[PDB]
């Protein structure tokens, strides 16, 4: 489990929160983002 | 007529404390539907100053 996401569409219509932890750092960002169909993290 | 700042004249809901919706979505105030563009019962959502 390496990040979390939250908001109210998920879409570039509406702002939404990232979490991602990359074991260096937590980084944390609020944006109108626009989510992936099925989000992942790097191998 | 400065048109730089802007205010909020329409919202769904009223906002939360120290709550910041930024969203431009066009303003639908009946059952006609907007699909993105403006018109009866569908209207911008914010106003300048001016
Ligand atoms: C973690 O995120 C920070 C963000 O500034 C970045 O500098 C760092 O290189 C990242 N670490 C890894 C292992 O990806
Ligand atoms: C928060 O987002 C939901 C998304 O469906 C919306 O219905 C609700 O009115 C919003 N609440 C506030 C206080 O903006
Ligand atoms: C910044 O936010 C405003 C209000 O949502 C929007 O009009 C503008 O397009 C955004 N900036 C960019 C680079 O899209």
């Amino acid at each position: 489990i390496r990040g979390w996401i939250f908001g109210t569409t998920l879409d570039s219509k509406t702002q939404s929160l990232l979490i991602v932890n990359n074991a260096t750092n937590v980084v944390i960002k609020v944006c109108e983002f626009q989510f992936c169909n099925d989000p992942f993290l790097g191998v | 007529g400065n048109y730089n700042y802007l205010y909020r004249l329409f919202r769904k809901s009223n906002l939360k404390p120290f709550e910041r919706d930024i969203s431009t979505e066009i303003y639908q105030a009946g059952s006609t539907p907007c699909n993105g563009v403006k018109g009866f019962n569908c209207y911008f959502p914010l106003q300048s100053y001016g």
